[PDB]
């Protein structure tokens, strides 16, 4: 090819491999003399001399019958400058445009159809053994970029781009994704008008050196991608079938789970609490797990599910955006973005983040935010959203919050379950009302405490609490003076705990006396608690 | 001609990822770079360059201006041991500030250093590889820029300073913050002609006030009043250890209601009013450490309020203030939040010419996603994202307030 180089270096003064080339027989070393001697023609590498110090272990193996050639760059790799990233960031289906006609162009040999930095070409020197180590064996190097080689994916795709600078200005109405060593290329020209273009960048690549061909290796629609078949009209995804066994493994349950995992984006009502519960104190991948009849069930329940056909629509850039959730629970929920309804671009749930201590809204705030920030990326819009909450709920949450908080334009929208606020901690002290003045003391050594209160109307209580901590005893002050008070209280602590749960009213913690506490706290009709300094 | 600019020892170029960016920001910044790409200030990249920086488009104004945020650079550029604070800025009936960011496209960056300087534009669903270019001139945003143009800076600049010896002129970064006691008009119309000036190539420091800490008075007092009251100055002793809570913390004695009134004793009347005396000015012994870092903390109050502290050491505060809300930021904290940073910072380098570090009381996520969208300064100060203490923002929000 006649493609500008890209200077290649190597890792802050380190040196080219220097690998002993790996013992082998009189039958694998005929084969890559064969091969190498092609490769030698088609330009592809260079018989090189004892010019050169470096080198790099080939191997030889039979892939599905002839004798093929297998080089080791780990060390070269190891060895060689970084690049910038290679696309980790790919397009999801969603963020597609429909198109009238789309063709998917392989490119074949791309990598060896690109010359190597001249200059780095001597750290890429292999050898072809003698038989069992005999003269010296048979010596080149590569003039092209290496399958396998570090630089090579970034490099190929530079020039796939330089390339396509030209064409793709030319053809406004023409849009290309690069990908691997495939071209997507897609268009609302007349299937005809596609066809010539088509045809007519297979040769701009030729012009190059890039074989791409047509008729036989020839990809036809609609196209894998990561879970989805790609139609121009629609996408659709990828039938996930689940194996029926009598004999299921620990590893068999955890790649299972994964398989549901993943299908409970896509595909609504998923559930896999009974074969989580599987996995219970295994103590052997191999080991052979029974499934209850729980289990046995649920298996069933999502196989019939995962047999519905869950097709798409692709983004069009004049209609709006919408992003629609629910609460399925809580601290989960589902979310679907779509423009027409009831056809989405994409859906999607976020797992039961179980957190140290939060509350719906937050939580939902959250939920907006991943998606927002998703989107952001797919669409480079953000969506319209409709949540299960009152403008009035929010106003009254955010607008009173110790944190900083948003949600992009939404609307309501009244699909049950709604989210909304446990309960509200009184703004000041509640007339009439019992006032417990509460007080927990452990041994946070011995964990032997106690926990009580008075109150002002004279009742009072006191618990003696083993295997406990300061902290807790605190807390279980507090959970007694809500246990034995009518439906209105005042309740002061020298907690800074409490203080806590005052400025947040979380409605959901990782401890369950926080959360017996809460339990309490909606219960009642009004609660006021007061912090007040210790000693 | 180039100086040769250098990395700290033994620091590498700055590898920070591209955010994504919204479809009508990349559009602008695609534009803006194909102009520049065309007028030589920039140049494409190959793959050999790995390093990066984010960037991204703000607005005042509705053409859209090119940001890039070579914080990680920056820091990572050699030191240049620029122009020693003017403590006379702060004194000024009213500062205004300029973008004099335009002027270094004109002098050229040294060509061993350009790699450093890689950015990358995004493309929506991936569907296209990002733009890779790097500067080939005095990139906006970066420190070694306002150093090596200071020559040619302070240049231009006299023939102003001279017409007007009254006048500070004080550069950060891409700003130039012009204070002078003239009145507005007369002010205005000579910073015009300063524009002029700069062209053929509204603070007001003075009324920034120290605001103290004012204690709630009643005809009558409440066991919830009085422990309040006690828990917050309790707190606040940790500032002025003079203040006492023994006789106040006397009238809390007994399991009584909430609600309850309970009568002051004198003992108790008067360590109030002492502590009323305390609180009447700021903590002496509290100096600016040029070689300590800033720090400025933010407490959401509510209600489209905020109060803010800029310190050194703790409960050592420089400055204390509060902030409300600008007319239309209503039902977005974040607004609210950027707006304020960017003022505070405004204030941090008008002050002691440098910005501060921040404490900011938002969760990183939501931060992150959204406070480009409000961002107008040229500079972007450092951060980090906490939980603010209960009893912080219940001390400040009691701050006082003018009569009217
Ligand atoms: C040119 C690109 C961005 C493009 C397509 O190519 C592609 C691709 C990778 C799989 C994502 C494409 C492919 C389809 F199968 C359907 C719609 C499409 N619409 C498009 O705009």
């Amino acid at each position: 090819s006649p493609i500008e180089t890209v200077p290649v270096k190597l890792k802050p003064g380190m040196d080219g491999p220097k690998v002993k080339q790996w013992p082998l027989t009189e039958e694998k070393i005929k084969a890559l003399v064969e091969i190498c001697t092609e490769m030698e023609k088609e330009g592809k590498i260079s018989k090189i001399g004892p010019e050169n110090p470096y080198n790099t272990p080939v191997f030889a193996i039979k892939k599905k019958t002839k004798w093929r050639k297998l080089v080791d760059f780990r060390e070269l790799n190891k060895r060689t400058q970084d690049f910038w990233e290679v696309q980790l960031g790919i397009p999801h289906p969603a963020g597609l445009k429909k198109k009238k006609s789309v063709t998917v162009l392989d490119v074949g040999d791309a990598y060896f159809s690109v010359p190597l930095d001249e200059d780095f070409r001597k750290y890429t020197a292999f050898t072809i053994p003698s038989i069992n180590n005999e003269t010296p064996g048979i010596r080149y190097q590569y003039n092209v970029l290496p399958q396998g080689w570090k630089g090579s994916p970034a490099i190929f795709q530079s020039s796939m781009t330089k390339i396509l600078e030209p064409f793709r200005k030319q053809n406004p109405d023409i849009v290309i994704y690069q990908y691997m060593d495939d071209l997507y290329v897609g268009s609302d020209l007349e299937i005809g008008q596609h066809r010539t273009k088509i045809e007519e960048l297979r040769q701009h690549l030729l012009r190059w050196g890039l074989t791409t061909p047509d008729k036989k290796h020839q990809k036809e629609p609609p196209f894998l991608w990561m879970g989805y078949e790609l139609h121009p009209d629609k996408w659709t995804v990828q039938p996930i079938v689940l194996p029926e066994k009598d004999s299921w493994t620990v590893n068999d349950i955890q790649k299972l789970v994964g398989k549901l995992n993943w299908a409970s984006q896509i595909y609504p009502g998923i559930k896999v609490r009974q074969l989580c519960k599987l996995l219970r104190g295994t103590k052997a991948l191999t080991e052979v797990i029974p499934l209850t009849e729980e289990a046995e069930l649920e298996l069933a329940e999502n196989r019939e599910i995962l047999k519905e056909p869950v097709h798409g629509v692709y983004y069009d850039p004049s209609k709006d955006l919408i992003a629609e959730i629910q609460k399925q629970g809580q601290g989960q929920w589902t979310y679907q973005i779509y423009q027409e309804p009831f056809k989405n671009l994409k859906t999607g749930k976020y797992a039961r983040m179980r957190g140290a201590h939060t509350n719906d809204v937050k939580q939902l705030t959250e939920a907006v935010q991943k998606i927002t920030t998703e989107s952001i990326v797919i669409w480079g819009k953000t969506p319209k959203f409709k949540l299960p909450i009152q403008k009035e709920t929010w106003e009254t949450w955010w607008t009173e919050y110790w944190q900083a908080t948003w949600i992009p334009e939404w609307e309501f929208v009244n699909t049950p379950p709604l989210v909304k606020l446990w309960y509200q901690l009184e703004k000041e002290p509640i007339v009439g009302a019992e006032t417990f003045y509460v007080d927990g003391a452990a041994n946070r050594e011995t964990k032997l405490g106690k926990a009580g209160y008075v109150t002002n109307r004279g009742r009072q209580k006191v618990v003696t609490l083993t295997d406990t901590t300061n902290q807790k005893t605190e807390l279980q002050a507090i959970y007694l003076a809500l246990q034995d008070s009518g439906l209105e209280v005042n309740i002061v602590t020298d907690s800074q705990y409490a203080l806590g749960i005052i400025q947040a009213q979380p409605d959901q913690s990782e401890s369950e006396l926080v959360n017996q506490i809460i339990e309490q706290l909606i219960k009642k009709e009004k609660v006021y608690l007061a912090w007040v300094p210790a000693h | 001609e180039t100086v040769p600019v250098k990395l700290k020892p033994g620091m590498d170029g700055p590898k920070v990822k591209q955010w994504p960016l919204t479809e009508e920001k990349i559009k602008a910044l695609v534009e803006i770079c194909t102009e520049m790409e065309k007028e030589g200030k920039i140049s494409k990249i190959g793959p050999e360059n790995p390093y990066n920086t984010p960037v991204f488009a703000i607005k005042d104004s509705t053409k859209w201006r090119k940001l890039v945020d070579f914080r990680e650079l920056n820091k990572r550029t050699q030191d240049f041991w620029g122009i020693p604070h003017p403590a006379g800025l702060k004194k000024k009936k009213s500062v205004t500030v300029l973008d004099v960011g335009d002027a270094y496209f004109s002098v050229p960056l040294d060509e061993d250093f350009r790699k450093y300087t890689a950015f990358t534009i995004p493309s929506i669903n991936n569907e296209t590889p990002g733009i890779r270019y790097q500067y080939n001139v005095l990139p906006q945003g970066w420190k070694g820029s306002p150093a090596i143009f200071q020559s040619s800076m302070t240049k231009i600049l006299e023939p102003f300073r001279k017409q007007n010896p009254d006048i500070v002129i004080y550069q950060y970064m891409d700003d130039l913050y012009v204070g002078s006691d003239l009145e507005i008009g007369q002010h205005r119309t000579k910073i015009e002609e300063l524009r002029q000036h700069l062209l053929r190539w509204e603070l007001h420091p003075d009324k920034w006030t120290v605001q103290p800490i004012v204690l709630p008075e009643k005809d009558s007092w409440t066991v919830n009043d009085i422990q309040k009251l006690v828990g917050k100055l309790n707190w606040a002793s940790q500032i002025y250890p003079g203040i006492k809570v023994r006789q106040l913390c006397k009238l809390l004695r007994g399991t009584k209601a909430l609600t309850e009134v309970i009568p002051l004793t004198e003992e108790a009347e008067l360590e109030l009013a002492e502590n009323r005396e305390i609180l009447k000015e700021p903590v002496h012994g509290v100096y600016y450490d040029p070689s300590k870092d800033l720090i400025a903390e933010i407490q959401k109050q509510g209600q489209g309020q905020w109060t803010y502290q800029i310190y050194q050491e703790p409960f050592k505060n420089l400055k204390t203030g509060k902030y409300a809300r600008m007319r239309g930021a209503h039902t977005n904290d974040v607004k609210q939040l950027t707006e304020a940073v960017q003022k505070i910072t405004t204030e941090s380098i008008v002050i002691w010419g440098k910005t501060p570090k921040f404490k900011l009381p938002i969760q990183k996520e939501t931060w992150e996603t959204w406070w480009t969208e409000y961002w107008q300064a040229t500079w972007i100060p450092e951060w980090e994202f906490v939980n603010t203490p209960p009893l912080v923002k219940l001390w400040y929000q009691l701050e006082k307030e003018p009569i009217v």
